[PDB]
RNA sequence: GUGAAAUGCGCAGAUACCGGGAGGAACGCCGAUGGCGAAGGCAGCCACCUGGUCCACCCGUGACGCUGAGGCGCGAAAGCGUGGGGAGCAAACCGGAUUAGAUACCCGGGUAGUCCACGCCCUAAACGAUGCGCGCUAGGUCUCUGGGUCUCCUGGGGGCCGAAGCU
């Protein structure tokens, strides 16, 4: 699992505000990271079917987040995505 | 081999058949013998009476050599196993202790079809 | 940096130069992948129940240490390269169990 | 008769090494004791298992003793 | 692993090629009198004696090193992975830091900028060659000496290995590639390791002209020969064997086992 | 070896016993009325990598929710392609027996397969034969797993008995 002060870097990071530890900001990134580190452990175990789906989900719930941050606000949303290199 | 007071004996008890082969404290046999060896054919050679028989014969020869005290040692579950016990230590033979020794894995070669 | 309970079965009959010996290469494996040793429970020769490499006896040693996990499994590799050592089972150190209080 | 978790003193049972304390457990052929006469709970049931099974491993504890005089 | 190609011609579209993915950017051998020459399809008589070769395509030999006892303790660094024409395997251009250069057969894992070493001395591992006696039993290996200081030859075919099988005596039982059990002597060194290029046995050389830039001819069927020429030489209407399948020299090649039986080196294999 | 037998094996020394060695496959007792997973499914032990889930604290965002044609991924066994592996078991196959026959049930042999890598196949009594989410309507008992000073209280699962009600 992913460092505990290396989920920090990146809560104290994106948080709009001190102990923004929930935003939307902060759950797309938080996502993102878990996202890779799944990416990278997929790259090598092919043969791993269900951590897959595992990752579907995580896909898929950083989606509704980002419709609604897009919906909700496209200024706060254009960074975001420019700036976690997202959407392909 | 050839000439020792102490021994033990081995049963084996198959459902078709049951066989004694007594050997010196090493492992190495002196004799044996068997349902077959005592006279009956097929489903008999599984009958108690016969390994009975078989235990007693194996004994007498066993006798001979010189043989007075084994260490008897069973395998198997055939109608059989305790009467060739039980035809041991009645030969006169010294039953130094009984003991089970009977293969079983702990899964790993598929059986027959059974 | 993990935790971890190193055991190694060693040669019984053997003497206690080449025993030492044998420990000299465990020693270095250990740190030649970042072992930081703790307390060590050398209880030396001991009676087991299956007789392991035809012995009924076997010396153990029972270490402990920290270190980077990625390579707990290099070193037990590396470990058992050797023929004296007849087994070898590294452990992640636990909280332990209190039963029966 | 006698559970085997009263007939002993305080112990931890994820200590694969104190074989006098397992040794107990261990069935009068090195069967794993059932869970219905040694006395112990679920959970705890599992981690003594586990470590008997280390021991095993380690040699320090038997897989099979064989059933003597019967 | 391997090299298609989309079937814009016949044969072309069955015709597969080898990914020289490995082969580090080297095409030019390490001329450093390195290569040698070859040419050759008959004997010192001017008769034949192998049928049906010569054709190939003019190839410098690479002159590999399968003794590597020369230069006990002294590590080299392998400079780069090579095609060699001569062999089915791939070479491995090694700098011993001694300054002196050489080649060998690059086994499975080899790759460049990694370390390598002879001598008993030496850790076991890819490209390490060392005796026998030093090799920890049930280790894969290659390269291997059948005597001692006699040079390697066991294992050097493309992804071939032998594999340790236990000491005995100042020999070591060990299985050949070919499945073969015998005692090889204790003093043999043998390189650490499975043979390179291991996806070699799936080319497809896919049209009759690759086996000619091979230099093999076409090789004809006594079947469809003259009884002058053949034993099968009936050929009559596409005919059957006139029994039992000869060589065209005319013992059987069915069965029939030609190895000598007294042959002292007998007392040394096991199957 | 079976109902009894026969084929089969064995004086060229088999079976039974001991020692040394090789190799593959599967994990006894724990083990269950048990646990995990979306399903198919998942059982020796160790380490690493990783998914889902549950409890506490009342901390953060502020409806960002539900379902979901098509799409995409997964998908027991058998089966197929390339290469490897092959102890046991075993369709096909051969023999023995039984029978009116016996292309079977029983027996002695035995190949693909069952095992691994990569890639196809995409079906099932893929069954709770019961789509997913949410809210609401007696309780008794059994168990697995969390939290709390704890003959108990409170969440999350697994069975049974049963209010009302439904059929
Ligand atoms: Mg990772
Ligand atoms: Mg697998
Ligand atoms: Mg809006
Ligand atoms: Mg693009
Ligand atoms: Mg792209
Ligand atoms: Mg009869
Ligand atoms: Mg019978
Ligand atoms: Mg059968
Ligand atoms: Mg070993
Ligand atoms: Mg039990
Ligand atoms: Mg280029
Ligand atoms: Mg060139
Ligand atoms: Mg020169
Ligand atoms: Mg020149
Ligand atoms: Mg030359
Ligand atoms: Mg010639
Ligand atoms: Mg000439
Ligand atoms: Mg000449
Ligand atoms: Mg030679
Ligand atoms: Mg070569
Ligand atoms: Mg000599
Ligand atoms: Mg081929
Ligand atoms: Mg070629
Ligand atoms: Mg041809
Ligand atoms: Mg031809
Ligand atoms: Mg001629
Ligand atoms: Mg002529
Ligand atoms: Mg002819
Ligand atoms: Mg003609
Ligand atoms: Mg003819
Ligand atoms: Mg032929
Ligand atoms: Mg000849
Ligand atoms: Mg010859
Ligand atoms: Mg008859
Ligand atoms: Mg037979
Ligand atoms: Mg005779
Ligand atoms: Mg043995
Ligand atoms: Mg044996
Ligand atoms: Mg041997
Ligand atoms: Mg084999
Ligand atoms: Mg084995
Ligand atoms: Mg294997
Ligand atoms: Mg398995
Ligand atoms: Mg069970
Ligand atoms: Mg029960
Ligand atoms: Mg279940
Ligand atoms: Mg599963
Ligand atoms: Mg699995
Ligand atoms: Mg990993
Ligand atoms: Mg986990
Ligand atoms: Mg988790
Ligand atoms: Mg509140
Ligand atoms: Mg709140
Ligand atoms: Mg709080
Ligand atoms: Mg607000
Ligand atoms: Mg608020
Ligand atoms: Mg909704
Ligand atoms: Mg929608
Ligand atoms: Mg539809
Ligand atoms: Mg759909
Ligand atoms: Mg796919
Ligand atoms: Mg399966
Ligand atoms: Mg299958
Ligand atoms: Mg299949
Ligand atoms: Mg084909
Ligand atoms: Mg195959
Ligand atoms: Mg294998
Ligand atoms: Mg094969
Ligand atoms: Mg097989
Ligand atoms: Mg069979
Ligand atoms: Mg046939
Ligand atoms: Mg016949
Ligand atoms: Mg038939
Ligand atoms: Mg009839
Ligand atoms: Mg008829
Ligand atoms: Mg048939
Ligand atoms: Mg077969
Ligand atoms: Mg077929
Ligand atoms: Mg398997
Ligand atoms: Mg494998
Ligand atoms: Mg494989
Ligand atoms: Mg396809
Ligand atoms: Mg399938
Ligand atoms: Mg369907
Ligand atoms: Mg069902
Ligand atoms: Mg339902
Ligand atoms: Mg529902
Ligand atoms: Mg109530
Ligand atoms: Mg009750
Ligand atoms: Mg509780
Ligand atoms: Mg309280
Ligand atoms: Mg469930
Ligand atoms: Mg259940
Ligand atoms: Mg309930
Ligand atoms: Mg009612």
């Amino acid at each position: 699992p992913i460092t505990k002060e290396e989920k920090q870097k990146v809560i104290q990071e994106f948080a709009r505000f001190p102990g923004d530890t929930g935003s939307t900001e902060v759950q797309v990134a938080l996502l993102t990271l878990r996202i890779n580190r799944l990416s990278e452990h997929l790259k090598v175990h092919k043969k791993d079917h269900h951590s897959h789906r595992g990752l579907l989900m995580m896909v898929g719930q950083r989606r509704r987040l980002l419709r609604y941050l897009q919906r909700e606000d496209p200024e706060r949303y254009r960074a975001l995505i420019e700036k976690l290199g997202i959407r392909g | 081999k050839r000439q020792v007071a102490s021994g033990r004996a081995y049963i084996h008890a198959s459902y078709n058949n049951t066989i004694v082969t007594i050997t010196d404290p090493d492992g190495n046999p002196i004799t044996w013998s068997s349902g077959g060896v005592i006279g009956y054919k097929g489903s008999r050679k599984g009958t108690p009476y016969a390994a009975q028989l078989a235990a007693l014969d194996a004994a007498k020869k066993a006798m001979a050599y010189g043989m007075q005290s084994v260490d008897v040692i069973v395998r198997g579950t055939g109608a059989g196993r305790e009467q060739a016990i039980r035809a041991l230590q009645a030969s006169g033979l010294q039953v130094k202790s009984i003991v089970d020794d009977t293969p079983v894995p702990h899964n790993g070669c598929r059986p027959k079809k059974k | 940096m993990r935790r971890y309970e190193v055991n190694i079965v060693l040669n019984p009959n053997l003497d206690q130069s080449q025993l030492a010996l044998e420990k000299e290469i465990i020693q270095r494996a250990l740190e030649n992948y970042g072992a930081r040793v703790e307390k060590v429970e050398e209880l030396g020769l001991r009676r087991l129940a299956y007789p392991i490499a035809k012995d009924p006896q076997g010396y153990f040693l029972w270490y402990q240490v920290e270190m980077p996990e990625d390579r707990v499994n290099d070193l037990a590799r590396e470990l058992r390269i050797r023929d004296n050592v007849r087994r070898v089972m590294v452990v992640k150190s636990q909280e332990p169990f209190l039963a029966n209080a | 008769k006698a559970k085997v978790k009263a007939t002993l003193g305080e112990f931890d049972l994820r200590d694969y090494r104190n074989v006098e304390v397992l040794k107990r457990f261990l069935s009068e052929t090195g069967k794993i004791l059932p869970r219905r006469r040694t006395g112990l709970s679920a959970k705890e049931q599992r981690i003594l298992a586990k470590t008997i099974k280390r021991a095993r491993i380690l040699g320090l504890l038997p897989f099979t003793e064989k059933l003597v005089r019967k | 692993a391997v090299k298609k190609f989309k079937p814009y011609t016949p044969s072309r579209r069955f015709m597969t090629v080898a990914d020289f993915s490995e082969i580090t950017k080297t095409e030019p051998e390490k001329s450093l009198v390195k290569p040698l020459k070859k040419t050759g399809g008959r004997n010192n008589q001017g008769r034949i004696t192998v049928r049906f070769r010569g054709g190939g395509h003019k190839r410098l030999y690479r002159i590999i090193d399968f003794k590597r006892w020369d230069k006990v303790g002294i590590p080299a660094k392998v400079a780069a992975i090579e095609y060699d024409p001569n062999r089915s395997a791939r070479i491995a251009l090694l700098h011993y830091v001694d300054g002196e250069k050489r080649y060998i057969i690059a086994p499975d894992g080899l790759q460049v900028g990694q370390q390598v070493v002879a001598g008993p001395d030496a850790p076991i591992q890819v490209g390490n060659a060392l005796p026998l006696r030093f090799i920890p039993v049930g280790t894969v290996v290659h390269a291997v000496e059948l005597e001692p200081k006699k040079g390697a030859k066991l294992a050097r075919a493309a992804g071939t290995s032998a594999q340790i099988q236990g000491r005995e005596g100042d020999y070591v039982i060990l299985r050949l590639p070919s499945g073969e059990l015998r005692k090889v002597h204790g003093e043999c060194y043998a390189t650490v390791g499975a043979v390179g290029n291991a996806d070699h046995k799936n080319i497809v050389l896919g049209k009759a002209g690759r086996s000619r830039w091979l230099g093999r001819r076409p090789h004809v069927r006594g079947a469809a020969m003259n009884p002058v020429d053949h034993p099968h030489g009936g050929g009559e209407g596409r005919a059957p064997r006139g029994r039992p399948p000869a060589s065209p020299w005319g013992w059987q090649t069915k069965g029939l086992k030609t190895r000598k039986r007294r042959k002292p080196s007998s007392r040394f294999i096991i199957a």
